[PDB]
This record gives structure tokens, C-alpha cells and sequence, in this order.
């Protein structure tokens, strides 16, 4: 899950 | 008429309640009008306000202006009597009689005055109470009740200033219709036409576990929609200390008998919303005298395995309703992926889990209002260097980032309508949709195009904890298909130990205690450990990480189903792991300027997890630690070596990274094997190729009601994370509790 993402964090869908 | 015309009134000869006028008759009268069973008023006292050439019309269509503006429901004379006429109920403050009594027309209730009011209080307890008011607790009485109360001065009123009042409970002719003494992490209600926010509730909506418990409400939701939104309300404004039915009975303020049937039910809301752990959680602790639960929910008894935060919130509940609760834990602390190692100078820097994702509502955030904690907000700066030193150029980094948004994009365009069976690692898919715009485009990238790129997958496969060739390209976002947490990303500085050890204070807790059989083929759950020490009880539920259910270190018995062992091979144990650095001096300073983090371009792609981003650990910039992580095909490039080698290989990469200047050597450092730890084996869990999410609920399914399941990998809404395991701990909790 991308919810884990804090620095420069994905936008993609 | 000298008795009611509304189908089915118990009063054959009524009373009128509002003496407006002289005229007011005991007495015949040409129409009764029907507020409720109890309550009735005359016609010459309903043509006091409704009619011009009377004295009452001033005040009716002052009234009238007012809730037309605020309000959506209709003026009315039967409407403005509930809400400005009907007399006030009291109960008496002193617990040796408790009895309802009707206060005088002329006095308005205050919280104040329903704290403290014994019999007969003009601004005396053998006089029997009221007639009507046994009656009040009928099923039907509800029903021979024109209209909805709606609550006066309501604590949630300010929270709630974009509905209409009546919408939501509340009267609209109340002059009290971010808030004063609340945490702006608490955002409890969605405002009108809002996007998914997690945890939010609709303050006009009833929810469905709330129709499921409450179906009585089905029909008629207002009453309880009130209690809910005031309970809430009271609980967020004052979050360290118990909401009892004694605290929330003042702030009910409605004039009539259906306040008394609101204070008898708030009771009941109460507990349910406890047991759900809406209200009454946290790292709040009761006294011993004191329970959460009434005592028909305590002759239960559960045995908790596992005490990291699924285990330990489970526990802190069942522990404060009353319930029997006992802890088995593996190894020789509490925490389990939560251990801070406290020994640096200053800061204090986290082994496992530190940072929290979205705060709004997160009740990692309630924890820390709680025990008066700090968390530090991430800025949004995270300049790429180079080994060499030079920092990416802004426009590369944007448009690279862009570049792999598109890619993403165009692989849930792919993955509609598709099937686990035509699933495909995210990867594959990935790089394949990399090649077509080369090839279409004709347009080919540059060696650091391309090392920027890998820097971004490097950034999924540390949020996915695994290569992306074993991550599912259908569902490894599955989660974001639910109401997510918003607001920010922060360092929790003190770290989530702090927090686990709070919820740990005064449990059973039986320390190095390996569980490996547990037996429910019985009455009695029989769980028994590794050196033979047995524990029954009633109810059993397993915390254990996902890596050690694939790993089948406990025997269960009856065996778990063919469904459920599906469910727990088809999620990935991921792994990242973490390496932290202290110096003598901050070098970076001069480099990075204050920024939170810094990036790492992977210098080749099979390089591509090995230390992609370095955290500064000091919010302060005083002290000089830093943390970085190993993550992806990396975490294997690491597997043999040892510590110092590790450590070694992460200074080679500083000293490239600032090379225009001299790097001193670290004075202490750690290096994490969370894969080699035999009772964790993994960071977090993620979906693999051909697997959904659906196997998160599947793993969360009770055996028997006997057998429940919490954890990290039980979660579907929130997987991974130390929030996600907490709230499956409350979610389990709940259920154990229940009949
Ligand atoms: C390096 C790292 C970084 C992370 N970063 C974050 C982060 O920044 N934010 C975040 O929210 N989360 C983060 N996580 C994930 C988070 O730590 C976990 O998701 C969370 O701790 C899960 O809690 P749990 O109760 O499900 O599992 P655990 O915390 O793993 O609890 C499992 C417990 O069960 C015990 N156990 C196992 N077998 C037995 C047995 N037979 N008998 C008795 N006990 C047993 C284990 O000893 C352990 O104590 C990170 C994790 C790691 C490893
Ligand atoms: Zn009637
Ligand atoms: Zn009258
Ligand atoms: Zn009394």
C-alpha cells in the first residue's frame, strides 16, 4: 500500500 | 372534545400544560392538541400565539422568523410549544429517591441547575412522582409522539455549524447555533458534500453497525443522531478522563417528557459506543473501583497473543470494561515491530515503526493528545543528491516524478475489469508500459533520467516492503478504495513506545511465552506454550505477525480452514530494515538546510533500496543522528552481511553523497534484522500477484466465535501500519465483548 509513503510520495493512481 | 383526537392516546381527559391563557380550560375545549401522551394543550391557548388580535402572536412569529432561517423543518404552534412552551422534567441529584419532577413553566434548565436540583427547588421527597412518567418507558410511547426532540445549547453545535439544526438534533432557535479546548487532529463529523476522510461519521446518517444494534431507530433516527453527536462531542473536548451517563445527563437540555426518555437511552448509546471504542479509548486508564462496561458484559474471560499494538489495544479495552483479560508474549518485552532504542544522546530513535500517516481522527493522534505528546510535522523538501554531490536539478526531479505517476496511471487503467487469475506482477507491468513509451515516443532517456526513475519505484518498494515483482499489479493500492486518513505525515518524537507502554500499564502480561498449540475443539479455549505451561479461557485471540501464521508456528486445533490458509498465503510478508548513525557534528547543515529528509539517486538499478532517503531524527537540529532504511531486492544484498560491513557500505555512500567535504565517522549506530527476529519475521504485509483484499478480511473472520484474529494483516481499510493494528485490536475487542 502507498500509504506508507511519508518523503516524495506517489501520485499515481 | 374533552379527550384527544390522535389514534390511540391514553388520555381520555387531558391537562393543558401552558396556561398562556385566561382562558385556558381541566376543562372542555373545542380541539386538544397532541404533543405526546402525557402532554396536551388547549385551543384558547394554541389561538394565544397562532391568532393576530391576541396577546401570544408577538412571540410565535418572532419565532417564527427565526427558525425559518435556521432551521428546514416546518413553524408550527405544536412546534414552537415543544420548543418554547412545554415545561422542563428533573431528576433529583440524591440517590436515595432519583424521582422525576416537572419544574414550574417559568424556569429554563441549564446544565447547572440539572447537576444540582433536589425536590422541590424554587429558585419534599415523599411526594409520589408524576403519573406519566413510568409510562415514558413504553415501545410505543415514542411512537404517540408528534415530533423529534431537538436538543438545546448541544456541545456539538459549534462542530456542526454547516447543517441545518434540525437536521442533526438540535433546535433551531437556539442562539448557540476549529473549536476552543479541541485538537485539530479531532475532526469527528464529515461536513456536508465531503470526500472520504477516514474514521468520519455523518452527524445526519446513521450508521450501520448503529441500525444493526439500534433498529428501533430505523424509522425515526433523530433522537438518537442527537445523543451520538453530543456523546462525541463531549468525549473529544474532554478525552483524558471517562464519559460517564452522570456527565452527559447535564448537557441534554429539551423542555418536555422526551427528555426523560433521552436520558434513559443516552445509557445505552453510551455503552455501545464504548464497546465499539468510538468513545472511551485511547491510552485512558480506569481505577480499579471503576469499570467501563456494566457488569453483565464481565463473566467472560480472554487470553491475548501477541503484544505488540493489536494485542495490547485489545487488551487495554477488555481490561478496562471489566472483561478477564490474560497476555501471551514471545519475547522477553512488549512492543513487537514498536522498540525505540532510548540510548542516544537527545532523540530517541525507533528500531521498528515511528512515523504516523494522516493524524486527522488517527487515534495514534488521541493517544498522544492524551499523554500530552508531541509529533513532528514532515515538510515537504526532499532534495535528490547524487553520488558525487551534486543535487538534482528541479526541473529533472518534477518531471520524473511525473513521468512515474503517468506509468501508475496507466496501470489502473489496465487492471479494470480484470481477474486474480489475469493478475500480473506490478513490476512486469510496470517496466513493460516503460518500454512502449521509449518505443512509441522514440524519445530515449539519459542514464540520470533513468537513476531518478528507480529512486521512485525504490519509494513503492519501500511502502510495499518487497521487489515489485512480487506485488500485485490489481490490488496493491487496494486499500485506497476506502476513506483513508487525511492531514499530516509526522515523526512521532518520543516514539510509539512511550504509547505502548502506557497501554501495557497493569495488564496480566506473561512475558517469554511462546504460544504453539491453542485447542478449541473443547468448551474451553486450552493454549499451550512452547516449554508446556497451560492457560484456558473461554476466548482466545490471536495478534501474531503474518510471516509467522505462513510459517504455521502454532498449531491450531481444529486446523484453520482451507479459506482462511488461502487467505494467508496470498499476502506477502514484506520486509524493509533500518540503520541509524549518530555523530559528533550535524555535517549535513551546510548541504541540506533543514530539510526533514534527503534523497539518495541509486547509482545502478540493482542498487535501487539501498539507503534511497536519510532521515534527520532531530526536529531540533541539535543532535547529529541520523536513520536511513535498506529496502527492496537490497534487503537480500544485506542478508549475509553483518553490521559493520552494513555500516561500512552506508559511509561509502555519505562520503559520495557529500563529497565536498570531509565525513566524520559515526560514534554509534544499529543496524535491525527484523527477518532473522523468529517471532516477527517481516516488517509489514502487502498484496502478491493474484491475490486481493479481501484475504485481510477473510484473516480477520472469528473461528466460532471462540477464535478471533487481530494484527496489521487483519486490516483492510488500514494494512500495515501500527494505526491499523491498534484499531484491529478495538475491532476484536468489540466483538469479544459482545451479548
Ligand atoms: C522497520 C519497521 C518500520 C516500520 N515503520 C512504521 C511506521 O513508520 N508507522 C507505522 O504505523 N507502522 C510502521 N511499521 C509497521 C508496524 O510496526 C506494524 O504494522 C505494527 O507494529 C503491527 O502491530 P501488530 O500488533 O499487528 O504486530 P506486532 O507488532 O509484530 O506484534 C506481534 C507480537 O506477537 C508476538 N508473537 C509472535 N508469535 C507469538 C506466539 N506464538 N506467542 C506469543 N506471542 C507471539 C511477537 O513476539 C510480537 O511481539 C514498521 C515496522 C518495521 C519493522
Ligand atoms: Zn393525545
Ligand atoms: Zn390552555
Ligand atoms: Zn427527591
Amino acid at each position: 500500500a502507498r500509504t506508507m509513503q511519508t518523503a516524495r510520495k506517489s501520485t499515481g493512481g | 372534545y374533552r379527550k384527544c383526537e390522535k389514534a390511540g392516546c391514553t388520555a381520555t381527559c387531558p391537562v393543558c400544560f401552558a396556561s398562556a391563557s385566561e382562558r385556558c380550560a381541566n376543562g372542555y375545549t373545542s380541539r386538544w392538541y397532541h404533543l405526546s401522551c402525557g402532554e396536551h394543550f388547549c385551543n384558547e391557548c394554541f389561538d394565544h400565539y397562532y391568532r393576530s388580535h391576541k396577546d401570544g402572536y408577538d412571540k410565535y412569529t418572532t419565532w417564527k422568523k427565526i427558525w425559518t432561517s435556521n432551521g428546514k423543518t416546518e413553524p408550527s404552534p405544536k412546534a414552537f410549544m415543544a420548543d418554547q412552551q412545554l415545561p422542563y422534567w428533573v431528576q433529583c441529584t440524591k440517590p436515595e429517591c432519583r424521582k422525576w419532577r416537572q419544574l414550574t413553566k417559568e424556569i429554563q434548565l441549564t446544565p447547572q441547575i440539572a447537576k444540582t436540583y433536589r425536590c422541590g427547588m424554587k429558585p419534599h421527597c415523599s411526594l409520589p412522582e408524576d403519573l406519566r412518567v413510568l409510562e415514558v418507558s413504553n415501545h410505543w410511547w415514542y411512537s404517540m409522539l408528534i415530533l423529534p426532540p431537538l436538543l438545546k445549547d448541544s456541545v456539538a453545535a459549534p462542530l456542526l455549524s454547516a447543517y441545518y439544526p434540525d437536521c442533526v438534533g438540535m433546535s433551531p432557535s437556539c442562539t448557540s447555533t476549529h473549536v476552543p479546548g479541541m485538537n485539530r487532529y479531532f475532526q469527528p463529523f464529515y461536513q456536508p458534500n465531503e470526500c472520504g476522510k477516514a474514521l468520519c461519521v455523518r452527524p445526519d446518517v446513521m450508521e450501520l453497525d448503529e441500525l444493526y444494534e439500534f433498529p428501533e431507530y430505523s424509522r425515526d433516527p433523530t433522537m438518537y443522531l442527537a445523543l451520538r453527536n453530543l456523546i462525541l462531542a463531549l468525549w473529544y473536548t474532554n478525552c483524558k478522563e471517562a464519559l460517564t451517563p452522570q456527565k452527559c445527563i447535564p448537557h441534554i437540555i429539551v423542555r418536555g417528557l422526551v427528555r426523560i426518555r433521552c436520558v434513559q437511552e443516552v445509557e445505552r448509546i453510551l455503552y455501545f459506543m464504548t464497546r465499539k471504542g468510538l468513545i472511551n479509548t485511547g491510552v485512558l486508564s480506569v481505577g480499579a473501583d471503576q469499570y467501563l462496561l456494566p457488569k453483565d458484559y464481565h463473566n467472560k474471560s480472554v487470553i491475548i497473543i501477541g503484544a505488540g499494538p493489536a494485542g495490547l489495544a485489545a487488551a487495554r479495552q477488555l481490561h478496562n470494561f471489566g472483561i478477564k483479560v490474560t497476555v501471551l508474549e514471545a519475547k522477553d518485552r512488549i512492543g513487537g515491530r514498536v522498540w525505540d532504542d532510548k540510548s542516544f544522546k537527545g532523540v530517541t530513535v525507533g528500531r521498528g515503526a515511528q512515523i504516523v500517516n494522516g493524524c486527522i481522527n488517527n487515534p495514534v493522534a488521541l493517544m498522544c493528545e492524551q499523554l500530552g505528546i508531541s509529533m513532528h510535522k514532515f515538510g515537504e523538501r526532499c532534495d535528490l543528491i547524487q553520488e558525487g554531490g551534486r543535487i538534482t536539478d528541479p526541473t529533472i526531479d518534477k518531471r520524473m516524478d511525473f513521468h512515474f505517476n503517468a506509468l501508475l496511471d496507466v496501470v489502473s487503467e489496465w487492471r479494470k475489469d480484470k481477474t486474480q487469475l489475469q493478475d500480473v506482477p506490478l513490476g512486469e507491468k510496470i517496466e513493460e508500459i516503460y518500454k512502449a513509451f521509449i518505443k512509441e515516443s522514440g524519445i530515449q532517456f539519459s542514464e540520470l533520467e533513468g537513476q531518478v526513475l528507480q529512486f521512485h519505484l525504490s519509494n513503492l518498494e519501500y511502502a510495499c516492503g518487497s521487489n515489485l515483482h512480487q506485488v500485485s499489479a490489481r490490488s496493491w493500492d487496494h486499500n485506497e478504495f476506502f476513506a483513508q486518513f487525511a492531514g499530516d505525515h509526522t515523526l512521532l518524537t518520543p516514539g510509539y513506545s512511550v504509547i505502548i507502554e502506557k497501554l501495557a500499564e497493569g495488564l496480566d502480561i506473561q512475558l517469554k511465552s511462546p504460544v504453539q498449540c491453542i485447542d478449541y475443539s473443547g468448551d474451553e479455549v486450552q493454549v499451550t506454550t512452547t516449554d508446556g505451561t497451560g492457560y484456558s479461557a473461554q476466548k482466545v485471540l490471536v495478534t501474531v505477525p503474518l510471516a509467522l501464521l505462513q510459517k504455521g508456528a502454532i498449531q491450531f486445533n481444529p486446523p484453520l480452514s482451507e479459506k482462511k490458509m488461502k487467505a494467508i498465503n496470498s499476502l506477502g510478508a514484506g520486509i524493509i530494515e533500518k540503520i541509524a548513525l549518530q555523530f559528533p557534528y550535524r555535517f549535513w547543515d551546510s548541504k541540506v538546510q533543514g530539510a526533514d529528509f534527503f534523497g539518495h539517486v541509486p547509482p545502478s538499478a540493482s542498487k535501487r533500496g539501498l539507503f534511497a532517503v536519510f532521515y534527520d531524527m532531530d526536529p531540533q537540529k541539535k543532535h547529529s543522528v541520523l536513520m536511513s532504511v535498506i529496502a527492496g531486492e537490497a534487503v537480500a544484498s544485506v542478508r549475509t552481511l553483518d553490521d559493520k560491513q552494513v555500516l561500512q557500505q552506508c559511509m561509502a555512500t555519505l562520503r559520495e553523497l557529500f563529497k565536498e567535504q570531509e565525513v566524520p565517522d559515526p560514534t554509534k549506530y544499529f543496524v535491525t534484522r527484523w527477518s532473522t527476529d523468529p517471532w516477527i519475521q517481516m516488517a509489514y504485509s502487502f498484496v502478491k500477484t493474484g491475490g486481493s483484499g479481501e484475504a485481510y478480511d477473510i484473516i480477520a473472520e472469528d473461528i466460532q466465535g471462540t477464535v478471533f484474529f487481530a494484527g496489521e494483516a487483519t486490516n483492510r481499510h488500514f494494512p500495515q501500519t501500527v494505526t491499523g493494528a491498534y484499531l484491529s485490536g478495538v475491532r476484536e475487542a468489540s466483538k469479544i465483548a459482545a451479548f
